[PDB]
């Protein structure tokens, strides 16, 4: 196994400003498939166990 | 001949009342379909 890990969009890319909020959802799902991704480690990783 | 014949009735009982052990084939035909319905939301987004 390894070190199951999650990422989050918001707290990493915006500064937590209000301007940042904003143009983040003009891009949609890009943080929809990250979140989504990093999910599926996590759950294979525990059937490796 | 009764251990046998009882043995894959079992089985048949078990694929009809119980649809979670094709659940491994289930998700190929889900993870191939969120992969098309993530894809075709991309054109409503306005990108910047």
């Amino acid at each position: 196994s390894m070190t199951k890990t999650s990422v989050d969009c918001t707290m990493y890319i915006c500064g937590d400003s209000t301007e940042c909020s904003n143009l983040l959802l003009q891009y949609g799902s890009f943080c929809t498939q990250l979140k989504r991704a990093l999910t599926g480690i996590a759950v294979e990783q525990d059937k490796n166990t | 001949a009764n251990q046998f014949n009882s043995a894959i009735g079992k089985i048949q009982d078990s694929l009809s009342s119980t649809a979670s052990a094709l659940g491994k084939l289930q998700d190929v035909v889900n993870h191939n379909a969120q992969a098309l319905n993530t894809l075709v939301k991309q054109l409503s987004s306005k990108f910047g």
